RNA sequence: CCCAUAGUAGGCCUAAAAGCAGCCACCAAUUAAGAAAGCGUUCAAGCUCAACACCCACUACCUAAAAAAUCCCAAACAUAUA
């Protein structure tokens, strides 16, 4: 996971949740798309 | 409809539907067998085979299905929708 | 050092004697009502062809295609 | 599945593209560049033409001989060997509604054009839009004026390749 | 079925010549001699000049006051450079060239002996002034997008606007302003001098009726 | 409404779909010109989290919900119902709209807390140590941000944070 | 401070929506459908299997062969004709995905023979000169004598 | 004007009024009227 | 929520760039799909989107939060009437 203000998808299979009170971005197809809201 | 294509349609052995066109309740059977009759559905194993069964006087959708494993299983759509029955055949395949 | 290069040699005549080719008598009449240069645009076929519609439905893939060049 | 691939009649040797999407499907290479020579010996004039194959689960595949390209047949009527880079302010050459006539009747039996409802109409307005989109022109059906048409495009185009020639080489002197 | 509008058909905006933005240089032709103060009411207040539309129907306004030097410029000019289409886009500067002087000492250095020495050169810039404005045959999407690109960069607020956008800004604006509910306007309290409020407000309050502060705008105060 | 019925006979799996009867409104509106459910009862902006009998009617036996589609509610009325029903199952309210499970209600881990009023997930939230200095201190939330514009007895707006 | 309204928008009945002007598509599909459905005596309307186009342009040159047509309609387009022209009982038979041919004279025993090859091509029915039938009633037809024979019999 | 209910033949209870009375008119007679129906169907075919 | 055939390897230095290296025109067939609107490609394959066929909820109030050294600081109440 890497640490952003501005979450956005980068691909197609990423898709949106919200858990333990903040925003993650998944991602089973590239991987490299894991994001954190800080 | 792709969840059935990426599960597995190998180890039924013949499927086949029967309704009325004249009826007001044969959308749900009629859109099951158009998906269960696609392309990845039916490529996925050429083993099996399906029968399109159009009756006047039938006066019911019913479904009956089977597989390799000697078992039956009949779901007459008179009143439930097309994702229920879809997900239920899902799992009666995959689960056995 | 493969390369299809069939260049015929035609000069003047080579190109309608070689093959056989049929006078204007025996085509008929109706191949001759097609485009020649500049294409067809939205204001020369009436609303009532499918020529329009279709013509109609290219400039909306293109200006669709225009648009959607920033977002993701 | 199927895997689409344009190669040359008379000349098919195993390797260029046709090698290692081979190598990696499963199935043999050379046999199906003999089998592919042995099907076109029997155009004498060595045509390319496109191959559709297709290939089984059992690793066996299956050639279908269809109708060459459109480009070769409109270079071949034209004259001219290269296309220009340029369309209305450097034309190629002309073509006459005959020769692409011949061409689109010629065509209309392979297994896109035949395998459905299609007139002459709609295969020669594409025809036309394809001699449009590569550098030539059409015309209704001139006798003399293409022999003219041809006459004065011979000159023409030997000083336009005379001129692109140049000034190719001045582009790759300043380097 | 669904309907199919007609395009917007692009047939009385010609692009004429070098589509692409000039080169800003840092000193003028010319150096000044004479160091001039650093005059604060360049940027205080709304913008007089360079308001309105000349030629494209697309620009940049301006929310804030601020200064921009020789690589704000620079900046702004390559990245128009390379997110553009020249054969269908052109854009046109708006504001002048930095001709500010701004003396700078020495890096520790006493209080003292004068001035220091001219440096750089920046431009006072107003709210509500387009900074830049470009045209051209197409929309609205493309251009609004690589223009809040370059806004969002710039120090001072900034939206990329256009005809019909800043046309409905200012509707609502004045419809906002014309239907307020309380009767206790900031400009009736300003000008009729109520409770005293003179003595801790500014005479600049009178024009700007306490919609600037300094440098900003807030748009919401009405 | 209606229900699914699955029974094993000889290995042969009746799944059956019948249809049985439901309620319907009263016969007498009092504002009958209403678009929505709510509005027709001149219940906009009268009722709290505590009416069980108002939540019960657009959730699931299960603990779920109904959409907007089928029950007849406009954008901000249905916001507002998600939000008093995740205030009720917290607080010890609708015992009977518990979430099926096999057999994991075995070990009672913490008990029972009582509380009212949750907004946000117990087992998410994160203490508060610093709390700030006094000016810009971090309250605690409660109460609902879409319910401010209910009436009021008190002569006070609803402190949500304090 | 802005207004605040005595009733709220989305509380009183929202006045109707102005209808939008019928365009020329519509207008041509039904000019066209009821060109379709004059001359022509013999229409059989079957579910369309979502299938590859390679099988379809496949089945479409098996059709043709025999010197018939194919050509389907929306259904959005279609039940207005059908539920104000006389073929109202058939509004029933076009809720979903479904293909209608266009087959000019009677030629339902050839084009039965070859839809049979596929066990996953069926129809829902159709209108035989002014008498609608089902799959059943075109199969028990199609085994009828020749027309010469039958006319002249009496 | 519609159609009719669309019946079947699986199931023979219904017949359609007219093919009745036309039976009904033709089969009531001795052999003249059989004689000139003969001449009236050769007359064309 | 579903859905994708073809005239072709449209025109050209580089060996070829076959829909993403550059030029003016960016054609054309059945209902309906761009000589290419977003990733992986020396030259080909893999995935979506716009367009039919199909139903058709809101299809989006635009963006506006942060962590230093003795230990964080009064406590509490959204519901009896300004
Ligand atoms: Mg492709
Ligand atoms: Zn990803
Ligand atoms: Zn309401």
């Amino acid at each position: 996971f890497k640490n952003k203000t501005v979450l956005k998808k980068r691909c197609k299979d990423c898709y949106l949740v919200k858990r333990r009170g903040r925003w993650y971005v998944y991602c089973k197809t590239h991987p490299r798309h894991k994001q954190r809201q800080m | 409809a792709a969840a059935l294509a990426r599960l597995g349609l190998r180890p039924v052995k013949q499927v086949r539907v029967q309704f009325c066109p004249f009826e007001k309740n044969v959308e749900s059977t009629r859109t099951f067998l158009q998906t269960v009759s696609s392309e990845k559905v039916r490529s996925t194993n050429l083993n099996c085979s399906v029968i399109a069964d159009v009756r006047h006087d039938g006066s019911e959708p019913c479904v009956d299905v089977l597989f390799g494993d000697g078992h039956r299983l009949i779901m007459r759509g008179a009143h439930l929708t097309a994702l229920e029955m879809l997900t239920a055949f899902a799992s009666h395949i995959r689960a056995r | 050092v493969q390369l299809t290069t069939y260049a015929m040699g035609v000069n003047i005549y080579k190109e309608g004697q070689d093959v056989p080719l049929k006078p204007d008598a025996e085509y008929p009449e109706w191949l001759f009502e097609m485009n020649l240069g500049p294409p067809k645009t939205l204001e020369e076929l009436d609303p009532e062809s499918r020529e329009y519609w279709r013509r109609l439905r290219k400039q909306n893939i293109w200006r669709h295609n225009r648009l959607s060049k920033n977002k993701r | 599945g199927v895997i689409r691939a344009i190669v040359r009649a008379g000349l098919a040797m195993p390797g260029p593209p046709l090698g290692p999407v081979l190598g990696q499907r499963g199935v043999s290479i050379n046999q199906f560049c003999k089998e592919f020579n042995e099907r076109t010996k029997d155009i004498k004039e060595g045509i390319p033409l496109p191959t559709k194959i297709l290939v089984k689960p059992d690793r066996t595949f299956e050639i279908k001989i269809g109708q060459p390209t459109v480009s070769y047949f409109l270079k071949a009527a034209a004259g001219i060997e290269k296309g220009a880079r340029q369309t209305g302010k450097e034309v190629a050459g002309l073509v006459t509604l005959k020769h692409v006539y011949e061409i689109a009747r010629i065509k209309a039996q392979d297994e896109a054009f035949a395998l459905q409802d299609v007139p002459l109409s709609s295969v020669v307005r594409s025809i036309i839009g394809s001699a449009r989109s590569l550098g030539i022109r059409v015309v209704k059906d001139l006798s003399s004026e293409e022999l003219a048409a041809f006459q004065k495009e011979r000159a023409i185009f030997l000083a336009a390749q005379k001129e692109a020639d140049l000034a190719a080489q001045e582009e790759a002197a300043k380097k | 079925v669904k309907t199919l509008l007609p395009v917007p058909s692009f047939e009385d905006v010609s692009i004429p010549e070098k589509p692409k933005l000039r080169f800003i240089e840092r000193a003028p032709l010319v150096p000044k001699v004479r160091r001039e103060p650093k005059n604060l009411s360049d940027i205080r207040g709304p913008s007089t000049e360079a308001t309105e539309f000349t030629e494209g129907n697309f620009a940049i306004l301006a929310l804030g006051g601020g200064y921009l030097h020789w690589g704000h410029f620079e900046m702004m000019r390559l990245t128009i450079n390379r997110s553009m289409d020249p054969k269908n886009m052109f854009a046109i500067w708006r504001v002048p060239a930095p001709f500010k002087p701004i003396t700078r000492k020495s890096v520790g250095h006493r209080m003292g002996g004068g001035k220091g020495a001219i440096d750089h050169y920046v431009t006072p810039v107003k709210a509500g002034r387009l900074v830049v404005e470009m045209g051209g045959r197409c929309e609205f999407e493309e251009v609004q997008g690589f223009l809040d690109q370059v806004a969002h960069k710039l120090p001072f607020a900034a939206k990329a606007v256009s005809r019909g956008t800043l046309e409905k800004m200012r509707k609502d604006q004045e419809e906002r302003e014309r239907n307020n509910q309380n009767p206790w306007t900031f400009e009736r309290i300003a000008t009729a001098n109520m409770l005293g409020i003179r003595k801790v407000l500014s005479p600049y309050d009178l024009t700007h009726k306490g919609k600037y502060w300094g440098k900003f705008y807030m748009p919401k105060r009405v | 409404f209606r229900e699914v019925v699955e029974t094993q006979e000889g290995k042969t799996t009746i799944i059956e779909g019948r249809i049985t009867a439901t309620p319907k409104e009263s016969p007498n509106p009092p504002n009958p010109s209403g678009q929505c459910p709510i509005c027709r009862w001149n219940l906009k902006h009268k009722y709290n989290y505590d009416d069980v009998l108002l939540l019960s009617q657009f959730i699931r036996p299960h603990g779920g919900m109904l959409p907007r589609k089928i029950t007849g509610l406009c954008q901000e009325e249905h916001r507002k119902i998600e939000e008093c029903v995740k205030m009720a199952h917290r607080a010890g309210l609708l015992p009977n709209h518990r979430p099926r499970l096999p057999e994991g209600v075995v070990p009672k881990s913490k008990p029972q807390l009582n509380r009212y009023l949750t907004r946000w997930a117990p087992g998410s939230v994160k203490p508060i140590y610093k709390k700030g200095p006094r000016w810009n201190r971090v309250r605690m939330p409660v109460g609902s941000p879409l319910l401010r514009d209910n009436v009021c007895y008190s002569r006070t707006p609803w402190k949500l944070y304090h | 401070i802005p207004p605040k309204p005595a009733i709220h928008p989305s509380c009183l009945p929202s006045p109707p929506s102005p209808p939008q002007e019928e365009i020329g598509l519509i207008r041509l599909l039904r000019r066209e459908i009821a060109a379709v459905f004059q001359d022509n005596r013999m229409i059989a309307v079957c579910q369309n299997v979502a299938l590859s186009a390679e099988d379809k342009l496949l089945m479409r040159h098996q059709l043709r062969k025999h010197k018939i047509l194919m050509k389907v309609f929306p259904n959005q387009v279609l039940k207005p004709f059908l539920e104000d022209s006389k073929y109202q009982n058939l509004l029933p038979l076009f809720v979903g995905h479904n293909m209608l041919l266009v087959s000019e004279e009677p030629k339902v025993k050839e084009m039965v023979r070859i839809l049979r090859t596929v066990p996953f091509l069926p129809l829902l029915g159709g209108c035989i000169d002014d008498t609608i039938l089902s799959r059943q009633g075109f199969i028990n037809y199609s085994k009828l004598p020749s027309l010469p024979l039958v006319q002249g019999e009496l | 004007e519609a159609l009719a209910g669309a019946p079947l033949d699986n199931a023979p209870k219904e017949y359609p009024p007219k093919i009745q009375q036309l039976v009904q008119d033709i089969a009531s007679l001795t052999l003249l009227e059989i004689s000139d129906l003969n001449e009236l169907l050769k007359k064309t075919l």
